[PDB]
């Protein structure tokens, strides 16, 4: 009753680099 | 967002030549995806005023690769704030980390990226230091304002150039600068007694020129001297005319150079980090 | 309240137990605030 | 329960009011002003808003 | 160090004035009604009415 | 994604229930400081308490839409006027617009300019009403259709402003451009002639970057009948003595009359020429401002479309600074 | 891209203090992953010009969180996505909700933090809104214009308001107010009059014009088309062999003043540095409190 | 040289629903 949706949220942040360098 | 300026087909012998052009900056005039090179081109040198004036009314792009087939590009500053990119320096003076650059046409010519298979050529205009390229517009326009290593002027519009600094010059005659004009002898007298302040006013001042030559009486008190005060009134016009003076003259700031691990300087003709601003 | 001349009565009869106070808790009795009103009684 | 507010006396003092075309004697104005503002918990005070 | 100490709206006796539902797109919704209909017994006066 | 302000207030001029979200609203100065700039700001002979009283007939407040702004000025198209009037629940609303007009006419008598008295935010979106107390959500960066409004007919938005102040610029100087990625301007409009005054709002978007020279022409008529009628009710001395006449012939005098410093208190140098500037009454800087603008963003699209509107596209918010035109 | 500074051993309680400033900028140097705290710290009295010609010369940075090993911090200028950060207010008055900041030196009664055992001491700027930032520079070297030339006290013109309240602004020379922003005074009074005379001197009859229409004309007339009486500008009489102690150049003198107009003019910030966004808090920030700022 | 770590940060956000739902 700990582990991983906040622990979720935690890892995988992961599969956004973007965020683009282009204006 | 990234420009693609395609270009048609070249010399094998100029192709390679143009491939080493990897950090200098273009002027489009609009922001269309997809452009042409025969767009972005200026004619020879000539008339550095007249280029430094069309280097405001159109924005500026850094190429970033040159393929065979297109070559992309980046719009200098469009919305970005931060945005890193890579420009090489292509001026005569070196720069240092940390000092904003500056976009000046090219002084003397000469410098022409000539492509004989396209029958269109290019000129790169160069990167200096901030403070530096000050004193380079305000020694062209003095010398342009003079006609009632160096080009000839034009005085076609080097009319533009004297009227666009002369009314900002006459906007700062207010009825209070006359009460701080009131204190060139005061001012003086001050000057000689401290060695800072006498390093403050230059050798030719041309007002210690002045304050030796002509006096002026005690300021007549303006109307309504008892309810407002000129002199602050002044001052603010003063700092908010000229903090942007050289802009309207001379070329906005558009990045400064910052360098993570390389050495401090970088010299002449080599790539150099830079974040916009 | 007693001058401004601002249908069914049950309408009357519940209305009384909804209003709004027309006063603050500044330590003096001021205009009601913008912000909100506890409900207050009045016959 | 208890009573919440006060209840006390405390005049209503006028002069804090809008609305009402002044006196035409200025002094007979501030004459006014300065007797009975003078103990009122209700005076304004001179800010601005 | 403290302890909650967690309620449940059901187990309050309050639960019984209000009959909760749960209802998972009230967000789509615009301004719901209900509807009534009600008679009223009748009487057969005489004579003089 | 882009990020918001929220900023709880009184539904005096921006009422969000009323008007769709995409509109831009502007953030308002206390009024305090106005005032009190005012006693030291208002030109010679002008009045220098007119705008206390303008504003104490006005009785925090602090946001303003534009939609509310733009009918409380000179140029409007009367259905927008309509609009607001019949649209707005609010009490006493004509008044308060009828209050507000003369608040701006009074503020560019007294030489307090009202482009220093509002600052503008992004686009609102969402709001939570008590009764006489909002609290409304624009955006501040980014593109406008990165936020989630709560409306769920229309997730996104858009930016709407009224047609009738829309003045575009290119189409309109005839530059033959073609339409790409522009700017978007807001820019306000003086007019300075004595108890005869007003304002006027546009909207302007264009490829220029630098507006200067463009407005100095687009608004040639105000620059000229601003610059002679602004000075008046300033005394103007009588016919400037000649001693006024700064002398240059005397800088490379060889033989002239010369005072080294550290003798200037009143020694035997009264040989020197009298010379008094006298400048009393003439056009100051302020006397001949005319119009102001500040940068809102960058646009694609612009399409006409209903009360009549304007639906922007793809509109990216980054607010600049407030910019002077005098000259 | 956050750097941390090398904080050496302090002392008890000093630390506390250190850490109760947890929001203001320092200006690094060079921008690397490693710089001691000798590196960022100036003298706490000193030159306000030399210090603002300092404060273009490097990268500004504000400091996270603190720790009696190290203290991080964020640069402002280099970045991306423009990730907020926490600010702590030090200006005089406060600031609202949605209004540009800049940064000044401590033109008024300096306040410095002083590291008794450490040796060192630290220098903070001010952070204005944007008015009221190119305002008070003007203030304080308008009070100094006047009390230069012995004319009347004062009208009590040491006024500001901003938000409601107006600030006092404290009587002069307290610590070394009239030292520290000398230079700063002298080296605008002189260029405004150099400007002023230059002009005249270009232009000889302008002030004995019509001061209602011909002055009004002059500028009507040079704000639009090219007229300008063709050459309005009289030819200066031309110099002595160039070999003289009399000889003036007044063209020499013009390029000199633009150069130095625009040095200065670019030392003054004006510039915007970041924008309040405040969300979840009290629309104002008064002095001494830290808020939620989005950098530009 | 510009795909998926702020792309990384931008796809998934995704493992994070409660954030619990009670006091």
């Amino acid at each position: 009753m700990s582990v991983q949706i906040g622990n979720g949220l935690l890892m995988v942040v992961a599969p956004g680099t973007l965020t683009v360098g282009s204006a | 967002m990234e420009v693609d300026i395609a270009l048609p087909t070249l010399s094998p012998g100029d192709l390679s030549a143009l491939q080493r052009c990897e950090g200098r900056v273009v002027f489009l005039e609009t922001l269309r995806r997809h452009a042409t090179l025969r767009e972005v081109a200026l004619p020879c040198g000539g008339d550095v005023l007249a280029a430094m004036a069309a280097y405001r009314r159109r924005f500026a792009a850094v190429i970033t690769r040159v393929t065979p087939h297109r070559m992309l590009a980046t719009p200098l500053g469009v919305g970005g704030r931060g945005q890193s990119l890579v420009l090489q320096n292509t001026g005569p003076f070196d720069l240092t980390n940390g000092d904003h650059v500056c976009l000046v046409p090219p002084l003397l010519g000469d410098e022409c990226l000539r492509l004989t298979s396209a029958n269109l050529e290019l000129r790169f205009p160069m990167t200096l230091p901030l403070a530096q390229a000050r004193e380079l517009t305000a020694r062209v326009v003095a010398r342009a304002a003079e006609t009632l290593q160096l080009p000839p002027p034009h005085r076609d519009n080097a009319e533009a150039a004297t009227r666009s600094l002369v009314l900002n010059m006459i906007f700062l005659l207010n009825e209070g600068a006359v009460i701080l004009l009131s204190l060139i002898p005061n001012l003086l007298t001050l000057g000689a007694q401290d060695g800072y302040a006498n390093a403050v006013i230059q050798l030719g001042s041309a007002t210690r020129e002045l304050g030796q030559l002509v006096r002026q009486p005690p300021p007549p008190l303006p109307q309504d001297h008892a309810r407002r005060f000129c002199v602050f009134e002044a001052l603010e016009a003063w700092i908010a005319s000229a903090s942007r003076l050289g802009d309207t003259l001379g070329t906005r700031p558009v990045a400064r150079v910052c360098i993570f691990d390389g050495p401090p300087t970088v010299p002449p003709g080599e790539k150099a980090a830079v974040v916009e601003v | 309240k007693f001058f401004t001349p601002a249908r069914g009565l049950a309408r009357l009869i519940a209305d009384t137990g909804a209003a709004a106070s027309p006063t603050s808790n500044g330590e003096y009795q001021f205009k009601r605030p913008v912000g909100a009103g506890e409900l207050v009684e009045d016959p | 329960r208890a009573p919440v507010t006060d209840m006390g006396n405390l005049p209503q003092n006028l002069f804090a009011t809008r609305g009402a075309p002044p006196m035409l004697d200025a002094d007979a104005d501030d004459y006014l002003r300065r007797t009975v503002n003078a103990g009122n918990r209700l005076a304004p005070v001179p800010v601005f808003g | 160090c403290s302890t909650l100490s967690l309620v449940r709206f059901l187990e309050l006796g309050l639960s019984v004035a209000c009959v909760c539902t749960k209802f998972p797109e009230l967000s789509y919704v615009a301004e719901g009604t209900i509807q009534f209909e009600v008679q009223q017994p009748m009487i057969a006066r005489d004579g003089p009415h | 994604r882009a990020r918001l302000i929220r900023q709880v207030t009184l539904a005096d001029f921006c009422e969000p229930q009323a008007e769709r979200p995409g509109l831009v609203v502007l953030a308002l100065r206390h009024p305090a400081d106005l005032a009190g700039a005012a006693y030291a700001a208002t030109p010679p002979g002008k009045n220098h308490r007119d705008l206390e009283e303008a504003w104490l007939a006005l009785d925090r407040a602090s946001v303003v839409s534009l939609n509310f702004l733009v009918a409380a000025a000179e140029n409007a198209d009367d259905a927008l006027r309509a609009h607001v009037t019949t649209n707005y629940r609010d009490r006493r609303t004509a008044a308060r617009l009828e209050r507000f007009a003369t608040v701006l006419r009074a503020m560019i008598r007294s030489h307090v300019f009202p482009h220093r008295a509002l600052h503008v935010l992004g686009g609102l979106l969402g709001h939570v009403t008590q009764d006489r107390l909002a609290s409304v959500t624009c955006v501040a960066r980014g593109d406008q259709e990165a936020a989630r409004t709560n409306d769920m007919a229309a997730r996104r938005s858009q930016v709407h402003v009224p047609a009738c102040a829309l003045m575009d610029v290119d189409r309109e100087l005839r530059l033959g451009g073609d339409d790409g990625l522009r700017f978007a301007y807001l820019v306000f409009v003086y007019t300075q002639r004595h108890r005869r005054e007003a304002l006027r709002v546009h909207v302007a978007v264009s490829r220029l970057p630098e507006l200067g020279d463009a407005l100095s022409f687009l608004l040639a008529g105000t620059r000229v009948d601003n610059a002679i009628h602004g000075t008046d009710e300033a005394d103007a001395p009588a016919a400037p003595a000649a001693a006024a006449a700064f002398p240059a012939y005397l800088f490379n005098d060889p033989r002239s009359a010369r005072c080294p410093t550290g003798r200037l208190n009143t020694p035997a140098a009264e040989a020197l020429p009298v010379w008094a500037p006298d400048m009393r009454g003439r056009a100051t800087r302020n006397s001949c401002m005319y119009a102001a603008y500040v940068r809102l963003g960058t646009v694609e699209r612009v399409v006409r479309r209903a009360l009549p509107l304007a639906h922007m596209e793809r509109f990216t918010w980054d607010v600049g600074a407030w910019e002077e035109c005098f000259f």
